[PDB]
């Protein structure tokens, strides 16, 4: 197949400004 | 789309889906990597709704096991025990270390965790 998104893929980043 | 709690044998098919997943999120964040978060059988650790993650590479193994042992609130005393991808790494190693040692052409690494180390 071939995507066509605009958002990102769903995956839970953690990664604060700190 | 939609949330799901099901095993890697999901996306252990789709190889052309896994790949264009790690290819756009390693373009989108190469200072991250994707991480499977499952827990293994034996253990008697609490359930999360967490089961695709990212996290960076710089981060050190055994401040990673720290910031999971208090999401999980264990008691000091309970056992954990972590495996990323069928190995057991130094707590002194990072995400980035691990992450070239399991680097796949699907580009995505598996992270175990269980209360007591048993198949």
């Amino acid at each position: 197949g071939a995507m066509g998104s605009a958002s990102s893929e769903d995956y839970i980043i953690i990664l604060p400004e700190s | 789309g939609s949330p799901e709690f099901k095993f890697q044998y999901k996306e252990d098919h789709p190889f052309e889906y896994r790949k264009k997943e790690g290819e756009k999120i390693r373009k989108k964040y190469p200072d991250r990597v994707p991480v499977i978060v499952e827990k293994a059988p034996k253990a008697r650790v609490p359930d999360l709704d967490k089961r695709k993650y990212l996290v960076p590479s710089d981060l050190t193994v055994g401040q990673f096991y720290f910031l999971i042992r208090k999401r999980i609130h264990l008691r000091p005393e309970d056992a954990l025990f972590f495996f990323v991808n069928n190995t057991i790494p130094p707590t002194s190693a990072t995400m980035g270390q691990l992450y070239e040692d399991n680097h796949e052409e699907d580009y995505f690494l598996y992270v175990a965790y269980s209360d007591e180390s048993v198949y």
